[PDB]
């Protein structure tokens, strides 16, 4: 998991 | 005789360490999942998802694996694909780390990079297209909804915690990405062992979707820096019904907490370990929790 | 109840994994030391060197640690210094990795960088000066000659290998940096358990000083790329008298072997793990070793 | 151990 939808 | 037939079988039996500079008189103990192949908790699910797909016959000699993860699940699947002789394709949005790129290529992954702007939506999209073109060929494991994800935690992570604490664990605190960790662990201690503990999920303040959901408020996701958690929706692998409490933590505090574990405890933990510890610290310093043994999952090592 | 009072106590109990694409019919098994705090075998000696210096009273509250390592021993000491509340200064030759730099600063190490050109000689020099200026203040642990280095391997690494193989280990192959690993392991199985195994040291072909020594030839060190081994002299912590055999391996083959472990076994090993496996492979494919259980130390994870 | 004396 980096984005499920949103990470920065 | 204790010799594993491949790396996949070496998952788990990770250690419990008491914290000295958090909690109150050593009531916060951490479980270091960085002590695993691929160096994260995702090693457990990468192995069980492949193992179950084998047992039920969705995965055979001939069939390739495709999936969309831009985090530790890629690395986990990569090592397992390698250990067991499967081809693996991973999709992810091109604005990924050369380091992550390089590591995955090293592990012999076929990389299909998607437009930066379009993010995980892009990568998920392109993964499904790739399955759609040859259904009999590719199998997608789907970490968000595959019950082999929480199941392994019920069979390993939970029991380890119970055994290593001689049944004394009172609280378990865990960041939520897919929800698999907190779900399996909770089912194991509550249902299998019969002890009514407090199960605490943790999410970024920037994207507090579990909190908004349970409060029956508008779900409002956002960007954050706590890699591993804060998917910006509720995964199917999060069993809300076993979650006793939800703690939110901000990016800056999660980072700082990480840097503190390094500098003060000599514990090499990732940002989400920082978030998990910040939450645990907070409960450990309420009188209601003062005499309670609190166990925190540290999902990964540094970065 | 199995809860460690600090990270230092969590060392070891690392796993045995059978290799599938090396040796002959699974006669090569690897011990993954990357599964440790600080992610290398040096976690064992970092802990025991501090622990022994405490027990004998050379290290107390008030006393700082200084030493010159440019490898995993720095990281090991850093985590232990942090876990147990000691200040640490490390010296090293400025042409070090920002990544290594950053990681050590993160762990709260005082960094004193020495001239590039002057290498380890420079760094060792400057370390001794720093002790010389305040002898009652600083203590140097000296990984090359401190008997707490091999001792831990005799008390942990060796016994683990014996226990996990139900006494069946026939051969142990280990790269040599300080010599502590092969020494302690060998003493344990030969002397403590009573089994006459074959102890195999491994060194770069570029700098084959153990080989030249035992053959009574001119000792001729050189540069190589196999980080962790090939010191370019015989350390005091290498007990030559327990070494049955010496295998040399080149940089290119050690790197390639590393890349193979990644791609083929899903094992994330460093270059010196590559060198160790190349040597083991070679013996495992001699008929004299075909029916022999061979155990190889993998010192670190990737890079 | 990076250099005992020499590594590159």
């Amino acid at each position: 998991i980096g984005d499920g939808y949103e990470f920065t | 005789m204790a010799i594993y037939a491949d790396n996949s079988y070496s998952i788990g039996n990770t250690p419990l360490v008491r914290l000295k500079h958090f909690g109150h008189n050593g009531n916060v103990v951490v479980k270091i999942e960085g002590r695993n192949p691929s160096y994260s908790v995702k090693c457990r699910i990468g192995a069980n998802m492949v193992w179950q797909a084998e047992k039920d016959g969705t995965l055979t000699k001939g069939k390739e694996i495709v999936d969309a993860t831009s985090g530790n699940t890629g690395i986990a699947l990569a090592y397992v694909a390698a250990a067991r002789g499967y081809k693996l394709t991973l999709t992810m949005p091109e604005t990924m780390s050369l380091e992550r790129k390089r590591l995955l290529c090293g592990l012999g992954v076929n990389l299909v990079l998607t437009e930066g702007a379009k993010g995980m939506k892009g990568a998920i999209a392109k993964a499904e297209e790739i399955v759609a073109s040859d259904p009999s060929r590719y199998v997608m494991l789907k970490q968000f909804e595959n019950p082999a994800n929480p199941q392994i935690h019920r069979e390993t992570t939970g029991p380890e915690i119970w055994k290593d604490t001689d049944g004394k664990v009172d609280v378990v605190v865990a960041g939520v990405g897919t929800g698999g960790s907190i779900t399996g662990i909770s089912r194991a201690i509550k249902l299998d062992f019969g002890k009514q503990i407090t199960s605490v999920a943790v999410e970024p303040v920037e994207s507090p979707v579990i909190s908004q959901t349970l409060a029956g408020e508008e779900v409002k996701p956002g960007p954050h820096k706590i890699q591993g958690i804060g998917a910006g929706f509720i995964p199917k692998n999060l069993d809300l019904s076993i979650i006793d409490r939800v703690e939110t933590v901000d990016s800056d505090t999660a980072l700082a907490t990480a840097r503190r574990l390094m500098a003060e405890e000599g514990i090499l933990a990732g940002i989400s370990s920082g978030a998990a510890v910040a939450a645990a610290d907070r409960l450990a310093k309420l009188p209601e929790f003062a005499d309670k043994l609190i166990v925190v999952i540290l999902p990964s090592a540094s970065e």
